[PDB]
């Protein structure tokens, strides 16, 4: 990942947050869990959606091969027909399978991105307050409980 | 206490591809290649197509008696050909400009069978004779049903002087053919006259054929050649004909009422009972894809063809294992 | 005391595409497909278009009567033709290989006319009497300018002999006909002899033309029919014609000094009294752009055309609402 | 953004900064105002130029529509010709379209990238000497005079 | 005590294009794009080519007698001929359809000649005076190898029938020609007979050949054509010749039995005593790149061409100076 | 760079690191030296060599020119069939010209990413215990002995 988040200093994803793409897990006396955040995430539902369609109609005005016959004395002009169905084909085929391979890897870290940009907007406001374990995870100093992890979350803290 | 940054992980197994790494397991993925049809030629839009089976598009036109199946076909979405049809040109003979007639077709979804002349309107010439033991109809020699095979009349065969004038507000597509004897005795016995021409003209054509006389191979025990031409005749034009022999003569002519989106397809299979918005000489497709992979050649409202086994994109992030 | 890093905002309303995102609004942007044209016809670098009007190509090389303003045109940079021009072939017939002749036609940009067989040399045969109601000139029976239709003289018509050679440096351009009658009266009344024959021939070409007399619609009150026919006449090589009959003479023939770089382009438009460097059927283009989506053909230093209706670069960053 | 700087963890733009695309505000005692980063935003520029030029030149070479005719019995060839320079057209107006879209989501990174670094750049130089605020600007500990102010934005400070 | 964080500098000047940089500096980078060639005309993978040389491929089918070097051709690779062959069609003509013959030769990689008609067969006519000083060997008249210029025999040319059958497992070749001479003297001279023809037939080939005397240009002192045909007859199927003059008929034909992977370049370039698994007419190619700039047409083994000057991918980074 | 490493706040690279792309240098009481860190050299490696036989075998369906001749009579089709064999060639040349642009591009962001993320996992580490120079060092605060420095490299340190 160019971004060094996901599969990285984040060694891997998580089974219980089924909520959304990019969340938080917060642990204390009170217990602990999982919650998405909700904002990023359907911004990158939207970037993602997006793309989709961008792809799908980009490639919406393309080549339509059109049956066409030749006799016995116009081979030239058959094989000329044949080479030329082809090429478009061919040049249609590999534009399609372009397209998805570079398009996969902008999405994989795109992805990538949000979840950096999301750990960097809670270490700018948790500051001093928190030792950065180097694992995505930040270590209170002081206790925190539900509404201190909600204001984190909110983005509202201190 | 602590709060962690993190994303989702499923159970997810779908794999994409990218420039550096391939197989990549993602959490979702969009696949957007159709690789399933359904195997059977079907109706498109509704509209069944002309499946020819056994005929040939000459062999339909022309008007083979084996052919009766298509004396008059319904609109048609689009047409069916065999790669080799049996029934074609049962006397053995070439179709002139054949391929540019089948080009016009793929622009044609009606055609409307007019008589433009009566058999029952030869009076110097002898016109129930023309037939022949290789185009047999219910075992008995027989001929294009389209087509009138003229012979001579009380050992005469005066100069044909015929016109016609397209009356109908439609385009109208004329057939007329030559026979090509294999020798001087035959073009005696069949027609009296030894040096014969055919004239045809309307206001853009400008006709003169000369029977060819030569020794050749039996093809369906055939030495004689017999060779087709045809012309669109504009509406209120007119097709003058002149012959003194060898004469293949229209009865029947073809109005034009044409949808215009067309295609003949080649294909073996049989009609499917079915309906579909896409079909290709495969098989019909039902899909949301916007690509597939079936066939180059389809008709209707088909997704984009590409020649990938595999088209998947990434919608999700990477998935841990 | 604060430090801040920030970036440029201003008042702009430009907007970009991208493929996660539509209409981002940016702070500059360069627009690199251009959408405006002029709408005229002009010179291209300075040089005069050669545009027919109401002329075709064949009306125009054949010498119409209508046509005169054709008579000697000088050197053009595109030719413009109407889709359906009223001036050609005013007696009606067939131009043989005109689509091959006007695609040689956009490699040439001047013609010089020179007479090849003059009108008064003539002897055994009438040369001021072929002449039609067909082809008027001035409210009088007239013929294609560039070309003479012989008749019988003192009830007879002589073999024609005559040749030749191409003195000049450059290639000629040589057209001839052939007429086909309606009967074989009209045979008899214009050239006494009832089989005819035509023969062509130059280091290349192997030619004979034989009349077809068929009856046919009246095209321009004519039932007749003329069929034209050219051929390149390389430097130092001979044309030879042999007839009897049927004969449509060259008058004059056509010298190639040809620029080699134009096209026939289809268009209503008139002359615009203009000048440009880039020239498109539908009007003129005068842009720095990259990209056009005027029309496909062009001619000039022109922008590279494409189907898009919008193609902005983003040059600036997001603008701040 | 990718890099989170640009509409991310910096809110919004400046209308008062129209001297470069990337630059600082200071506030102090003497008071406040705006200069741009010369070398950043040139080497945004060149950047940004150059690619213009590559985008104009690579598409250089393109198909030329070329008039063509045929008669009434050579409909087969004349539609091969029509669905050859249809073909064509088609090819290039998707390269061209797709080159822009592409090249537009690069260009609003490489911005976002350039204001990002700059970013960097002046928290490497301030380290403990000043507060990160999270909002693109850094509230020093010690008073910071203009002739303190040239100096982050010199690159020599302390 | 300091740790620092780096990446590897080297000496390299290897420089690659990026779209918003050009000539970067790298530490490693791999040129995709192969721009040597040989120069040569090699064999192909083991395999000879048919380096025609001076001769046309009408030059050598037909059997112009200075093209005696591919009397009999070994099987090749590839064929390459002259731009402009100095030995083709010795007495001058036209080779009908002879592009098509080309395209078909193209498919092919081996041809073996047998006799279809003996010239010792021959009866009523002469066959060993149909000689010309236009296709001299050895400073002697000579004609064409494979087919027998037929005259006259004691004032009499009787009808020709003659008849083949292909009894090879193996499509067959069959070339033959019409003479056109210049006056009505000439064929008398040649053939007693004023008006001639010759018809060719098989099972899909109709055809009557009518001779063209007309007066034309001194073509190698000739003023006189020659007009070639050919066919291929399939197996099992028999051709049968009818003329009574100007007939050019048949000795040798040509057995197909074609590899199917070939093309007939032009170069002129002669053998170059080397081996090779990519050919180009400009040279052959030995490389493990994946594109090459060298020439379109190539044959083999062979990386894509590409009209680039160079294509070099970044493999490490930025080098520092 | 858009990273920002690669001659950004590491001004140049190592002669002297002759080992792997990327990697540390070390320097204190016992002496100093280069290390490369083979594991994301090798990730690098893989990637690259990926990328190569992708743009490789993408381009390997590509259009075939086939020799086609025609007579003085079809001028037509003969210049139908040069402007459709170039044509294609057009299309090819810019296609393996323009990838080759767009995905040298990415190999050099990709290197600078990597060198990013190498400086980030020893930064997450050291934390406090050291002073971050601004120029891709670390000045320890307590001595390092070369045991220690391993602990740095090894990803195992405190
Ligand atoms: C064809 O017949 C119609 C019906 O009378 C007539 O108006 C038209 O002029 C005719 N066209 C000819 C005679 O070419
Ligand atoms: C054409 O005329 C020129 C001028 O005398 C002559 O040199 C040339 O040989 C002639 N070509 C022929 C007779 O074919
Ligand atoms: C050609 O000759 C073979 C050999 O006898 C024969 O079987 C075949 O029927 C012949 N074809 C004809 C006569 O057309």
């Amino acid at each position: 990942g160019l971004f060094g988040a996901i599969a990285g200093f984040i060694e891997g994803g998580w089974q219980g947050m089924v909520d959304g793409w990019y969340g938080y897990h917060h642990s204390n006396e009170q217990g602990s869990g999982y919650a998405a955040d909700k904002e990023s995430t359907q911004k990158a539902i939207d970037g993602v959606t997006n793309k989709v369609n961008s792809i799908i109609d980009k490639m919406n005005t393309q080549f339509e091969a059109v049956g066409r016959e030749f006799n016995n004395l116009e081979r030239r002009i058959e094989n000329l027909n044949k080479k030329m169905e082809d090429g478009f084909l061919d040049v249609w085929t590999y534009n399609a399978e372009l397209l998805v391979l570079m398009e996969n890897e902008r999405t994989l870290d795109f992805h990538d991105s949000n979840v950096k940009n999301l750990y960097d907007k809670v270490r700018l406001q948790l500051r001093d307050n928190a030792k950065e374990l180097g694992n995505g995870c930040f270590e209170f100093y002081h206790k925190c409980d539900n509404e201190c992890m909600e204001s984190v979350r909110n983005g509202t803290y201190d | 206490d602590q709060i962690c940054i993190g994303y989702h992980a499923n159970n997810s197994t779908e794999q994409v591809d990218t420039i550096m790494e391939k197989n990549v397991t993602v959490t979702h993925a969009q696949d957007i290649l159709e690789k399933k049809h359904n195997g059977k030629l079907c109706d498109l839009d509704g509209v069944k197509p002309l499946i020819l089976r056994d005929c040939s598009v000459a062999g339909w036109l022309l008007g083979n008696p084996m052919c009766d199946e298509f004396i008059n076909v319904p609109e048609w979405s689009y047409i069916v050909e065999k790669a080799n049809p049996v029934n074609d040109l049962c006397y053995p003979g070439d179709f002139n400009d054949y391929e540019e007639l089948k080009h016009l077709l793929s622009r044609i979804n009606h055609f409307e069978k007019i008589q433009i002349i009566p058999k029952s309107s030869w009076s110097s010439h002898e016109a129930s004779l023309g037939v022949s033991s290789v185009c047999p109809y219910q075992g008995k020699s027989s001929f294009f049903r389209n087509v009138v095979w003229l012979f001579k009349k009380n050992s005469t065969y005066p100069t044909i002087k015929r016109s016609y004038n397209n009356t109908n507000q439609e385009d109208l597509l004329v057939l007329w053919g030559i026979h090509h004897p294999n020798d001087a005795a035959e073009q005696t016995k069949l027609y009296q006259n030894p040096t014969t021409y055919i004239s045809v003209g309307t206001s853009t054509l400008n006709q003169r054929l000369v029977p060819r006389i030569a020794t050749r191979s039996k093809v369906n025990g055939q030495s004689g050649r017999m060779e087709f031409f045809w012309t669109i005749l504009k509406p209120n034009d007119a097709i003058n004909f002149e012959s003194n022999g060898n004469f293949i003569a229209p009865e029947y002519a073809y109005k034009i009422v044409k949808k215009g989106d067309s295609t003949i397809m080649k294909s073996e299979l049989e009609y499917g009972n079915c309906n579909t918005k896409c079909q290709t000489p495969m098989g019909a497709i039902n899909s949301s894809m916007p690509f597939h992979n079936i066939h180059p050649l389809t008709i209707g409202e088909c997704p984009k063809y590409v020649k990938s086994n595999r088209l998947v994109l990434a919608t999700g992030l990477r998935n841990s294992p």
